[PDB]
Formats: structure tokens, sequence, C-alpha cells
């Protein structure tokens, strides 16, 4: 169920295991999905609403959910925001040429021998 | 009226032609040496065959100071109205002295051509060589301020 | 005060220096361009000029103080391609 | 017919381009000379293996 | 390609070689004259073919720039022989040491320009200059003194070019340091000069800066080029298709000559 | 390869026991569906005398080339039976199966599909009889070939179409055939150098 | 292969769409 990032699965409390210390365990599992939801929820989101990113987290209490909001450094009102966007072949690149004249350096040095 | 064509914004050219109205339908000579024409074409026909003549060689103007333009001022320019202007270009394209893109959808008209990226190659190889015709410039420059430091 | 990053720019700051009006202008470019004081062209989609610059700008003083800085970090920078070429081989065209 | 070669917008009624033409000497000079060049590396392993 | 002009001037190598031999020979060097010559050769619709070249004496005063002495006559009955001896050799023009010009250049160009209005000066130093060509030609005539960036290269006959061989990117690099670190003296050496209140005040050195900077270079900085970049990395990324298939077809090649050479080599016993 | 040899009718008949006349009419349509296109066809297979016998017989002159020509995918699966009753029959075109019928009815897809930019995939799977599911699901698996590039989002009933001849896809496919070769490279290295 | 002939065909020849129409 980890590998696969079903979240839900993961849930359970029942077994032989849950008995005797997989009560310790349950914290530090929760923590690396909730890590994993926050990165996908900024991707995947520019906005939300409150409420609904309350029950996605599957923390009961509003407050701890507005606690690691602020943890992370996100402005905050009814709605949640997030802004994201990249550019390319503009920043260096192989295709870019600069960085491109010192691997061609390489490439003609060893067709000709040198060696490099 | 010549060196207007070069200039062209054609609301002074109507004026011209109006004023010249003596001139313009003058075939006639106040003296002869041995030209003649009499007025056969009619004199008044001429003003005709300019006018089609200076709108188009306005618009060819426009494809040197323009890359685009919008079919109103372009309209404007010509003082012509925007259904009259297209119907003219229309011609003008078949042609075949002028390159233009119309988009009557919108309004704009292009005279711009598609790129080739060998295209950009070339003015880049451009910048270079001005480059280097920089350097004779100094090189020029040393002789010269070693005469005004010591004659010798 | 840098290289040129652009040379386009629109009428409205030009019209408001010059303080004659938005048509004005077009016409006034026109008119300047046909002399070639103006070198550039003109951009109907935004309401742009695009110029191209080749005025004297008679005594920079302060330019060229610039100037020689600039021209230094250019000495430098071939210099790094020079120094991998060295390491490797010898360029025969053959 | 393909005797023009835009496209027809019937939702907007209107007629569009898309006579628009790519390179033709590149992707047809690259393509050659491979189709050619598998044929000639097959031939060459029969004699060099001593079984054709 | 390699640089031409509308008046062009071919020096050849045995002309060039003269020059070192007269400096050392005449022995009156260790006083540190101008070492001064005039040059003959073949002239034809615009090209000047520096065939040849002879020594003038010269005496210059060594306090004075006006006094200095030299002979008119040598001139003509030298040049009487020379067209005695071959007479495809005209007066085309004359040589001075340099690396620094005089007044009295000036002086010299009177005479050579009465005799033709071309009159080339060149100035060719030994001394290593310049590590491309260290001989440079200019040509003159007065208004003041002008210059011309006139390309010199050298052309030769059949006999010269034997001799030479007899006797015996990247270093297009190094010169284009060179040329740089050259215009970056003359900056400093401008805002010096300025700050010191020297002549300098010419208004054509600024404004062919301006100009230039513009522009920007591309095989550094990407401050202008961005935007013709992107059109760029496509058609280098084609030429680099090509150049993988050859690679190909010559590996395929190298594979026909093992197989036979393993051939003949294994039947016979095998030797290499 | 085959195209080149089937056009050929200099040789009507022949000493029949290389092949057989009736057969060999019947086999040249077939392949001409298959293996060319519009302007091939209004060239070539006017042939006159050719036509004729097809009429002679079983359909093909009929309903694939009237389909081939109006371009429909409206009336064109009448014909989905000669698929079946010619190929089973058949110890030649046996092998062949679904890879024959595939490429034909993609074929005529993608002239219909080629004709209006914006394409009503609605009208298309109504009244053509076909079933939703189906004709969006071979789509998919059409558009995943790189065989059509026809841009869908499927809950809604609108597609739209892009350049399938670009730069960037004709230098695709040359590096697509040049790793077939590279492997071929392999296998001569390997027997060799020993 | 064969067997997808003949299940196009059920599938495309025989209606329950058109008839349904």
């Amino acid at each position: 169920y980890l590998m696969e990032g079903s979240y839900n699965k993961v849930f359970l409390a029942k077994g032989n295991i849950p008995a005797e210390s997989y009560t310790f365990f349950i914290d530090i599992l929760l923590d690396t999905i909730r890590d994993e939801i926050a990165g996908c929820i900024e991707k995947a989101y520019e906005k939300i609403l409150f409420t609904e990113a309350t029950r996605i987290l599957f923390f009961n209490t509003p407050k701890k959910m507005t606690d690691y909001a602020k943890k992370r450094g996100w402005v905050l009102g009814p709605n949640n925001y997030y802004s994201f966007a990249s550019q390319q072949q503009k920043p260096e690149d192989t295709t870019i040429p600069s960085t491109e004249l010192a691997k061609q350096v390489i490439e003609y040095a060893r067709q000709l021998e040198m060696i490099v | 009226l010549l060196k207007l064509f070069t200039t062209m914004e054609l609301m002074r050219w109507s004026t011209l032609v109006e004023d010249y109205g003596m001139e313009l339908r003058k075939g006639s000579l106040e003296s002869p040496a041995t030209d003649v024409f009499g007025s056969t074409e009619e004199g008044e026909k001429r003003w005709k065959d300019l006018k089609n003549r200076v709108v188009e060689h306005n618009i060819r103007i426009m494809a040197k100071y323009y890359t685009r333009i919008t079919m109103k001022r372009m309209a404007q320019l010509l003082d012509l109205s925007v259904d009259e202007s297209e119907a003219f270009l229309s011609n003008l394209v078949v042609n075949k002295t002028i390159f233009a893109k119309v988009d009557r959808l919108a309004g704009i008209i292009n005279f711009q051509r598609p790129k080739d990226p060998n295209n950009l190659l070339n003015d880049w190889s451009q910048k270079l060589n001005s480059l280097m015709s920089l350097v004779n410039k100094t090189t020029h420059l040393i002789a010269k301020e070693e005469m005004i430091h010591n004659l010798q | 005060t840098r290289p040129a990053n652009h040379r386009q720019l629109t009428f409205e700051e030009i019209a408001k220096s010059a303080k004659i009006t938005v048509n004005e202008v077009e016409l006034l470019v026109m008119k300047a361009l046909s002399v070639g004081l103006v070198k550039g062209s003109i951009d109907e989609v935004d309401k742009r000029v695009h110029m191209t610059w080749v005025q004297p700008r008679v005594l920079d003083l302060q330019q060229i103080k610039g100037m020689k800085d600039r021209l230094e970090f250019w000495c430098t920078d071939v210099k790094s391609m020079e120094m991998l070429v060295e390491h490797q081989a010898h360029d025969i065209l053959t | 017919d393909k005797k023009f070669h835009g496209i027809l917008d019937q939702g907007e009624g209107v007629l569009i381009i898309f006579d628009e033409p790519p390179v033709d000497k590149t992707y047809e000079a690259a393509l050659e000379t491979i189709q050619n060049m598998s044929k000639v590396v097959d031939s060459l392993y029969n004699k060099a293996k001593k079984l054709t | 390609m390699p640089e031409l002009a509308v008046q062009k001037v071919v020096v050849h190598p045995l002309v060039l070689l003269s020059v070192v031999d007269h400096f050392n020979r005449i022995g009156k060097v260790g006083n540190q004259k101008r070492v001064v010559g005039v040059l003959l050769g073949s002239w034809q619709k615009k090209v000047l073919d520096v065939s040849n070249s002879f020594a003038v004496p010269f005496d210059e005063d060594d306090k004075d720039d006006s006094v200095w002495f030299l002979d008119h006559d040598y001139l003509e009955n030298m040049y009487g022989m020379f067209k005695k001896v071959n007479a495809r050799e005209r007066i085309v023009g004359w040589y001075h040491t340099g690396p620094k010009l005089h007044k009295n250049d000036i002086a010299i160009n009177e005479l050579m320009k009465r005799y033709c209005p071309n009159s080339v000066l060149v100035i060719i130093d030994v001394k290593p200059k310049d590590l491309g060509l260290p001989t440079e030609a200019y040509i003159s005539v007065e208004e003041s003194k002008t210059f011309e960036h006139v390309t010199s290269e050298i052309g030769a006959e059949e006999a010269e070019e034997v001799g030479v061989e007899h006797l015996l990117r990247i270093t297009n690099q190094v010169h284009g340091l060179k040329g740089l670190n050259s215009k970056l003296l003359d900056i400093r050496s401008y805002l010096e000069k300025v700050a010191t209140g020297k002549l300098p005040i010419n208004h054509q050195i600024i404004y062919q800066l301006q100009d230039v900077f513009n522009l920007l270079p591309d095989v550094s900085l990407q401050e202008f080029v961005k935007a013709f970049y992107l059109k760029t990395n496509d058609q280098m990324v084609v030429v680099y298709l090509a150049s993988l298939i050859r690679s190909v077809v010559a590996l395929h090649n190298l594979i026909n000559n093992k197989i036979a050479n393993r051939d003949a080599e294994k039947k016979e016993g095998q030797e290499k | 390869q085959a195209a080149e040899l089937f056009l050929d009718t200099v040789s009507t008949f022949t000493s029949y026991e290389l092949m057989d006349y009736k057969t060999f009419v019947t086999y040249t349509v077939y392949v001409s569906m298959i293996a060319l296109e519009r302007p091939d066809l209004r060239e070539k297979v006017i042939k006159g005398a050719e036509i004729l016998e097809v009429l002679h017989s079983l359909p093909a002159v009929r309903q694939y080339l009237f389909s081939l020509y109006e371009c429909r995918y409206s009336v064109f699966f009448q014909s989905l039976a000669v698929v079946e009753q010619e190929m089973k029959k058949d110890w030649l075109f046996a092998p062949h199966y679904r890879y024959y019928v595939r490429e034909m009815r993609i074929h005529a897809y993608s002239q219909l599909l080629e004709s209006y930019r914006s394409l009503t995939l609605g009208y298309m799977a109504e009244a053509f009889g076909v079933g939703v599911e189906f004709i969006d699901q071979e789509l998919s698996r059409f558009i995943a070939a790189g065989r059509l590039h026809c841009k869908i989002d499927k809950v809604n009933e609108i597609v739209e179409t892009n350049r399938p001849d670009s730069k960037n896809w004709q230098y695709q496919e040359t590096i697509k055939k040049g790793d077939l070769l590279l492997n071929r490279v392999q296998k001569l290295s390997r027997v060799i150098n020993m | 292969d064969d067997f997808s002939n003949q299940l196009r065909a059920e599938l495309e020849k025989h209606g329950y769409k058109m008839e349904t129409s």
C-alpha cells in the first residue's frame, strides 16, 4: 500500500501487529504520507477551498491542519493559494550553446585522438 | 508632387490635384516646341490614372515603414472606405509588386514574410563582421593618436 | 546604461513628453522616419515603435568610465574558452 | 482533390489556411541514406559469416 | 574566406627578407635610425604586387626632425639600371621600419607622390609586434596624413615559394583575445589622458564603441542573443543527426578491411 | 513492392497454371483499396476493361470504390463482410488477418477526420450506427500508434486536430529507422572480432 | 488476429444501436 500511494489502505487498527508496538510506528508513517500529500496539492491545485484541504489531510481538528500550513509558509484565506510555473530554453541547457561548446571540445578531441 | 510620393500621406495629395486644375488637364502648351497631344485621352482621365497609382505607391512606402498596420488606420491613410481599400489591395497582390497578408476577421494587414532559421543566422553573422570592422577603426585611431601625441 | 535589452517603446510615454496626442505621434514618427532621423519599424499590434539607434551623443565622459569595466569583463570570458582548447590536442582542420 | 490544401471550419463558416509546407530535403536526404545502408549492412554479414 | 580590397598589396617574401638583411649589413644600426627604402614592383589594374625593392641610404639628425639628408639622384640612376635589367619594374612605394610614425614620414612621401600618386608606405618590423602578420601597409596622401587598412598577403612566384620551403580554431582564439587586450589598453589610456588634459577629444572613438556594445558577442554571453538562440539549436541538432549517420558508414568500410586481413592471415599460418 | 507489379496489365492472360485470370483481376483491385489513396485511384484504376470485369463479379468497383472516393465511414460496414468472405477462403490472403482489415478501416476514418478540423464525434457515433464506446476506444488505439493525431477529450463530443506532418515528427521517424539498424551492427560485431 | 475480425464484425455489422434509433 505504501508504494501505490494509497493513503486510505494504509489507515487501519486491526490485526495481531496493531496490538503490540505498531502504536509507536503509526506517527512516523503518517508524517511521510502528509509530506507526500502537501507536495501533490501544490502541484495539482493552484487554488482550493480550505475545508476540502482539512478533509484531505485526514486530521480531525482544523487547527492542527492550520498549524502545518503556516509552518510551510502559505498565505491563506477561505481559499488556499499556490503558484508555480517554470521556464527553459533560456536558462542554460546542453542546447543553450555556451555549455555545448565545452561539451563539443571533448567529443571532437576523442574523435581525432587526444584522448580526453 | 514627385517628392510627395516618397513622403506620401495622401490628404495633401487630394489638395494638390484639386489646386492644380489647370496643369493636370493640360496636354496643351503655352509655347510649343515640337510636343503635342491636344488632350486626346481627356485631361480629366489622367487624374484617375494618377489616383490609383499614388494610393498603390503609398502602400509601397507603408510596407517599408510598417511591418504591421491595422485596416482602420490603413484606410484612414488612404482616405478610402475599408471595403474599397481591401478591393484595391486584393488586386495589387495578384499583380505581384508586394507581399502582404490580409486578415479580414480582425482587420490587420501583415507585410511580414515567414522566417527560416537560416535567415536569423544571416543577421547574426553580420553583427560579427561589424565587430571586425571596428578593430580596423581602432588600429587607424591608434595611428592618429600617435601623430597628435608627437608629430614627431 | 547596460546593453540594449529592447528598443520597443510605446507611443503613450512619448506623446505625454512631446505634449501632442496619440494620433499625432503616429504621423510624426512617419515624418521623422522618411528623413531617417528615426531608424526603426512600426508595430501596429500594440502601437509601439521599435527603434534602432544611430544617435551621436557627443561627449559621454561618464559612460566611458563604465565602458572601461565592461570591456574588461569581456577579455576574461574569451580567455576561459581558450584555456579549455589549449588543454586538449591540436586543431588541425585536416 | 488536394488542389487546395487549407482546411474548412464549418463551425465558424470560414476557410482557413493549412497549406503550410515543411522542409523536404533534409528529412528526405536523411531518410534515403539509412534504407540503402541497411540493405548493404545485411549483405555484408552473409559474406562475412561463411554461410549465406 | 580571405580579405580582399579595392587596392590590394601583395608583398613577396623575398622583399621582406631583404629588409632584414639591410638592417644588419648596413651596420649603421646602434644609432637607432629609420631604415628606409624604396619599393619597386609590378602593378596592373588595381593590384600592387611588390616585386622588388632596393635600399636607399639616409642620414637624419639625432637632435632635429627638420634636418635630414636624402639624395634624389641616387634614385634616378639606380632606377635606370633596373629598367635596363627588367622593364617590368615600376616604382610602387617605399618602406619605413616603424613602430611609430614621424612627422618626417610626410616628407619622404611628397617626393614618391610625384613619381606616382599612389605610394604605399609599409611598416615592417621583424621584431615581433604581432604574432600573426607583423607587416602592415598603409597608403597615404596628405589632407592630414591618411592611412588605409589595405590587405597585405603573401603571394609568390614559383621560384620564390620553393625557396621559402627549403629554408624551413586554436590559433584563431589566441589572436582574438589579443585584439581585445589592445583596445583595453587604449581605454585605460584614454581615461588617463582625459584625467590629465591631453589632446584626445576625438568624437569618433566614443561613437564606435557604443554601437558595438548594443550588438553584443554570441560566442560568450546570452543577454541579447537569447531570442535568436531559440532557432539556433534546432539547426545544429540537424547537422549532428547527419554526422551520426556517416560515422556508421565509415565504421562499416573498416569492417570489410578487417575481414579481408583476417582471412589472409589465417590461411597463411598467421604472421602479421 | 507488390503495387508496382500489380499495376501492370500488359499481360492480360497467362498460360493459366502460373495463376488464373479471374483470380488475378479480383486480386489487383483488392490490393488497390488498401495500398493506394485517391489521387492514385482516379488516375490508375480507371483502366476501363478492368472495370467491366469487377462488375462481372462480386463488388469492389461497387462498394469499396464508391466508399473510398466518397470518403465516408457512414456506409462501409457492409463491406466488413468481404474481409470474412475472401481472406478466410484463401491461402494467400488468410495469413494477413487483422492487419489487413484494421489498416483499411483506419484509412477510411482518417479521410473523414481530415475533412473537418473541428469534428463532431457525436454526430458520427449515432448516425454511423456504431457504439460510442467502440469508436472511441479504437480511436484512442489509433492515436497511440501515431497513425492518427486527433486530439480528443472524451467526456465531450468534440475533437480537434494538429499538424501530423511536422519537423519534429519527421526527425522522430528518422531516428526510429536508425535504431533498428544499430542492432544489426552489433550482430556483425558479435560474429566477427574473434 | 483472426478472433478480432470476427469480434469487430459482430459488434459493427449486427446493429443494436441503429435499431434503438
